[PDB]
């Protein structure tokens, strides 16, 4: 249930 | 319930980004599972 991060930053 | 895949996370970013995680493979998907 852990929110990741947008794959490109 | 199939129109929305179960191993897929809805990462709905208010910035205007809809990226889908496969929480099974840890796959970073920028393509809608129904669009491909």
């Amino acid at each position: 249930s852990t929110y990741p991060h947008s794959p490109t930053s | 319930d199939v129109p929305l895949p179960a191993g897929w996370e809805m990462a709905k970013t208010s910035s205007g980004q809809r990226y889908f995680l496969n929480h099974i493979d840890q796959t970073t998907t920028w393509q809608d599972p129904r669009k491909a």
